[PDB]
């Protein structure tokens, strides 16, 4: 299964909420496409178990993105290159 | 024309670009064709690439048509075939979901056109018009976006 | 009575302004200078709702 | 795959426009349609893949005609029979 998944995140405020929360060796990727913020997990690896563990409180802020991540990636744009979590809590914090 | 991603209107300009690069007097499809595959990591660009057509063997087709060629390139336009291609991917873009039309569907636009320039130099380099088609597709669509739940 | 409680209808305005310059500031990384547009903009939100 | 194609051109500048370009390997004949100016090559002395090959070029400035190639040859009218390419770009160009 899956090992690296693609979430959605509704509006900033929300991102800001999450900020508060998480990461756990995840470098990650924060993606703006139409208004919302996508943010792409990417656990270098962790096991199908594990992965849908960390990925639930990811997924209190954040809904399991359908947008297949290259589509993100392209007609996306950057908002944090990979580290996203650890970075936004600084970029939304402080 | 008239709207358009920048992919789309940049595949279309590179066939300009290969119109004196080749002479091609006016571009044809070989050189909208060209322009998906030089484009690189254009979503058409990528597809024709997965499928073995690099800029390489797309390009080395397209010099054994006019092949630098009449580089004064008189009427450095495009041709009535490639105009059509460009609308093709027009229809080919409401059939995967993007109004501005991208790189994606003139690649579909050209497979559409399946007597066209690009077409000819595609059952030349071998590569069938539908899996090439095929390829693009199966990276477009399935999305959820300006919304993430409801 | 609430006719607009104490008028921090202009809070609101600010805190959209604040979202925009936070926001696109997130996009750039514009790091610190997301982080205090995002902390200019919460110190906001909860301004407006208290009043 | 047959050796001999028909294309269609718009506005005789287009048919111009082709004639500035090849007409080797092709004997060619020029026909008067509806203003259009429909262009019989006639690959002689080609493979299949050769004159996939030089269709191309030819197809780059024009259509690919639907004219039943009987059709053509009959209800058509000569603007140049012999080699027409060679001759559109005397009779029209210079």
């Amino acid at each position: 299964q899956k090992l690296q998944f693609v979430l959605r995140f509704g509006d900033f405020e929300d991102v800001i909420s999450l900020s508060k929360l998480n990461v756990n060796g995840s470098k990650t990727t924060l993606y703006s496409f139409e208004n919302r913020y996508y943010l792409y997990v990417d656990f270098c690896n962790m096991t199908d178990e594990e992965v849908e563990n960390q990925l639930s409180i990811l997924l209190e802020y954040a809904t399991e993105s359908s947008i297949s991540i290259h589509r993100l990636e392209e007609y996306g744009k950057l908002i944090i290159s990979e580290h996203a979590l650890e970075t936004i809590k600084k970029h939304f914090a402080s | 024309f008239g709207r358009f991603t920048e992919r789309a209107q940049k595949v279309l300009a590179l066939a300009q670009e290969e119109a004196l690069r080749l002479g091609h007097n006016n571009i044809g499809t070989e050189h909208i064709l060209l322009g998906l595959v030089r484009e690189g990591e254009g979503i058409a660009a990528k597809a024709l690439q997965a499928l073995g057509l690099g800029s390489e063997k797309i390009q080395k087709e397209v010099e054994s048509l006019i092949g630098r060629g009449q580089e004064m390139s008189q009427t450095i336009h495009y041709t009535p075939r490639a105009k059509k291609v460009i609308e093709l991917s027009m229809d080919e873009a409401r059939k995967l979901g993007h109004s501005y039309v991208g790189t994606e569907h003139i690649l579909l636009g050209l497979i559409r056109e399946g007597e066209g320039v690009a077409a000819r130099v595609l059952n030349n380099l071998g590569v069938s018009l539908n899996k090439a088609r095929q390829q693009v597709l199966q990276l477009l669509g399935s999305n959820e976006t300006g919304s993430s739940a409801a | 009575s609430f006719t607009t409680p104490p008028n921090l209808k202009e809070l609101e305005q600010k805190l959209d302004e604040v979202r925009k310059e936070k926001d696109a500031a997130v996009q750039s990384q514009e790091f610190e200078k997301a982080a205090s547009l995002r902390d200019t903009e919460q110190r906001l939100r909860e301004q407006v709702e208290d009043t």
